[PDB]
DNA sequence: CACACACTCTCCAATTCTCTAA
DNA sequence: TTAGAGAATTGGAGAGTGTGTTTTTTTTTTTTTTTTT
C-alpha cells in the first residue's frame, strides 16, 4: 500500500543501548590526545571514534550530515534534553 | 612571469597532493581491504591506496554513501 | 497455462533410496561402504569428483528384491531423466559426508574465512538482547557411469540416431572428436561484496547469460534503508572449468548419400581435457536443450538447439625387458628391416 | 511476443518556514 | 526569548510508458585487367 517510511534519527534510536551510552563507556578509553602528536593526528584520533560509531548507528548518512542531524534533534527533543541534563546532574552530584 | 611561476608552483603543490592520493597502478588492479572494527566485525573498501592509509580508508567509506541531506539556499 | 499430472515417480521415495544406497553399499562381492570411503577422500581433499556406477544400483536393487523389499526402479529413473538426479545425489551426498580426518590447512582457503565471518556476524546480530546456496561449498563434481552390457545407456549411438525423443536421457554416443575449445571458467555462484553494509551476497547462475545484482539486499542494509552498492569479487566466486567439444559420426555409420552430422559436447569440471581432436571415442552424457535467452529466445521460436553434457569417456584405442627379449633372439638388423611393412614382399 | 534501461509523471510525507503562547 | 504547534514547498518512491534487441559476411561464380606467364 504505502511507500516505506524513511529511516531517520530520533531519541528512540539515538538514546538506545549502542548509542550515547556506548560513547560514554568506550570513548574515554579509545580517544587519546597528546602534544607528542601533531594537531591533525589528534583531530583524526577523535574523529575516528565518532565516525565509526555514527556508521554503526546510522550508516545511511555521511559524518557532517550526521552532525547537522544531531544538532537539530538535540535542539528539539525534550527526552534528549532530559537525558543530557541527567548526565550533568550526576557529575554535579559527585 | 614571476607571478605566473609562483602560481604554477602552488598548482604543482596541489597536484603533488592529488598524486599522493592517486593509484600507483591501473584502475582495474582490484586490491580489496577489510577493516576490522569494535564489536569484532568487518567493513570492506576497494583500491590500493586504501590498504596502507587508514585515514584514506575511512574517508573512502564515507565518500561512497549515496545519501545527501538536502541543503537550504537563498530584485532589480 | 499451468495444469498438473500424475507421473509414476516420487522424488521423496527416490531421495530415500539414494541416501539408503550411498550409506549402505559395498562391493564386498569382489572378495567399509564404497561411497562412504570415497567421500572420506573428498572430505580430506584427496579427491575432486564422485563417479556413480549405474551397474552398482542394479546390484543394490537386486539385493533389495532378494530381501523382498521393492526398491523403486531407480536405474530406470536415472537413465530416463538423468539431469534432475545430479541435484538429488548432491543433496544425498552433502547430508552424509563425513567430517575430515586429515588436516586440510583450512585457512589457506577463502570461503572458510568468508563463511566463518558470515556465521559469527549472524550470531553477534541474532544475540539481540538455506543460510547461502549449497552449490557454493560443493568441492566435488558428480558424474554417472552407464550400464555395461549385462539398458539404453549401453547401446552406443551414431549422431543421427539421437532423435529429439532422447532429450533429458543418459545416452552413449560414438564418433570422432572433430574440434575442441580452450578451457575457460564458467561461473556457477557469483559472490558480491556490499560496500556500505560490508555483507556478502551470492547469485547462482544456471543459464548461458545472467544479470548482475548491483543494489544491496542484506538484512542490515535494507533494515537501515541504506542503498548499498554490490561489487563482484572473483576471489570468492565459484567457477568450473568449461570446455566445449564437437563430435562427428564415423564413416561406417553415415547412410549412403548423406553427410556426417555433429553434436556439441559440454565437458564441465574434472572431466575436462580428457578429449583430444581425432580421438575415436564413446562419450556417455546427458542429452539437453540449450535454451536461447533474452531477445533471441522470442524470435528463435520453439526450435531448441541442443548439446550433450559429458559424464564419462571411453577411448577406443615389460618395456625394459622387451628390448633384451629382442636382442637375445639375435640378427636384429635383418629382422627389424624385414619387419618394416611385412605386407610388401 | 518480453525483458531490461531510459525517461516522465504523480502522489505523499518529511523537512523547514512562519506564527503564537508559555 | 525559548520552544511548540500549524502551513507550505521539495524529494524521491514508484508507478507508468516507451524503445530496442537476432546478426552474418565466407563462400563460389563470373567478369575483366595486369602480368607474370
Ligand atoms: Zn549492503
Amino acid at each position: 500500500r504505502k511507500r516505506r517510511p524513511q529511516v531517520k534519527l530520533t531519541a528512540e534510536k539515538l538514546l538506545s543501548d549502542k548509542g550515547l551510552p556506548y560513547v560514554l563507556k568506550n570513548a574515554h578509553k579509545r580517544i587519546r590526545i597528546s602534544s607528542k602528536k601533531n594537531s591533525y593526528d589528534n583531530l583524526s584520533n577523535i574523529i575516528q571514534f565518532y565516525q565509526l560509531w555514527a556508521h554503526e548507528l546510522f550508516p545511511k548518512a555521511k559524518f557532517k550530515d550526521f552532525m547537522k542531524i544531531c544538532q537539530t534533534v538535540g535542539k528539539t527533543d525534550p527526552v534528549l534534553r532530559e537525558y543530557r541534563v541527567s548526565l550533568f546532574r550526576d557529575e554535579m552530584g559527585m | 612571469g614571476f607571478e605566473l611561476s609562483k602560481l604554477l608552483q602552488k598548482e604543482h603543490q596541489m597536484r603533488k597532493n592529488v598524486i599522493k592520493h592517486t593509484s600507483a597502478r591501473h584502475s582495474r588492479f582490484g586490491g580489496l581491504l577489510s577493516i576490522q572494527t569494535p564489536d569484532k566485525t568487518r567493513l570492506t573498501v576497494s583500491g590500493s591506496q586504501a590498504l596502507v592509509d587508514e585515514k584514506i580508508a575511512l574517508q573512502k567509506l564515507d565518500d561512497s554513501k549515496k545519501w545527501n541531506k538536502r541543503i537550504i539556499k537563498k530584485e532589480g | 497455462a499451468l495444469p498438473s499430472i500424475q507421473l509414476p515417480v516420487d522424488y521423496n521415495n527416490l531421495f530415500n533410496e539414494i541416501t539408503d544406497f550411498l550409506v549402505t553399499f559395498k562391493q564386498d562381492t569382489l572378495s567399509g561402504p564404497k561411497y562412504m570411503a570415497m567421500l572420506q577422500k573428498v572430505a580430506n581433499r584427496e579427491l575432486n569428483s564422485v563417479i556413480i556406477d549405474l551397474d552398482d544400483i542394479l546390484q543394490y536393487q537386486n539385493e533389495k528384491f532378494l530381501q523382498g523389499t521393492q526398491a523403486d526402479d531407480l536405474v530406470s529413473a536415472i537413465q530416463q531423466n538423468a539431469n534432475h538426479f545430479t541435484e538429488l545425489f548432491c543433496r544425498a551426498i552433502d547430508n552424509n559426508m563425513p567430517l575430515p580426518t586429515k588436516e586440510i590447512d583450512y585457512k589457506d582457503d577463502v570461503l572458510d574465512v568468508i563463511l566463518n565471518q558470515r556465521r559469527l556476524r549472524n550470531e553477534r546480530m541474532l544475540s539481540d538482547r538455506e543460510l547461502f546456496p549449497p552449490n557454493l561449498t560443493r568441492r566435488y563434481f558428480l558424474y554417472f557411469k552407464p550400464l555395461s552390457q549385462n539398458a539404453i545407456s549401453s547401446k552406443p549411438l551414431s549422431v543421427r540416431q539421437i532423435k529429439g525423443d532422447f532429450l533429458g536421457q543418459l545416452i552413449t554416443v560414438r564418433g570422432i572428436i572433430t574440434r575442441v575449445s580452450d578451457v575457460k571458467p564458467a561461473v556457477e555462484v557469483i559472490a558480491y561484496t556490499c560496500d556500505q553494509c560490508g555483507y556478502e551476497v551470492f547469485q547462482e547462475v544456471n543459464s548461458r547469460t545472467f544479470t548482475p545484482l548491483s543494489e544491496c539486499t542484506s538484512e542490515e542494509c535494507s533494515q537501515n534503508q541504506t542503498k548499498g552498492q554490490l561489487f563482484m569479487s572473483t576471489r570468492a566466486s565459484k567457477f568450473s572449468a568449461f570446455q566445449e567439444c564437437k563430435i562427428q559420426e564415423l564413416s561406417q555409420q553415415v547412410p549412403v548419400g548423406h553427410i556426417p552430422r555433429s553434436l556439441n559436447i559440454h565437458v564441465n569440471g574434472t572431466l575436462v581435457r580428457s578429449l583430444s581432436p581425432g580421438d575415436i571415442v564413446d562419450v556417455t552424457g546427458i542429452f539437453l536443450p540449450a535454451p536461447y535467452t533474452g531477445f533471441k529466445a522470442l524470435k528463435a521460436g520453439l526450435l531448441t538447439e541442443t548439446y550433450l553434457e559429458a559424464q564419462f569417456v571411453r577411448q577406443h584405442k615389460d618395456v625394459e625387458e622387451r628390448v633384451m627379449e629382442l636382442i637375445t633372439s639375435g640378427d636384429v638388423y635383418n629382422r627389424l628391416a624385414k619387419s618394416i611393412a611385412p605386407e610388401i614382399y
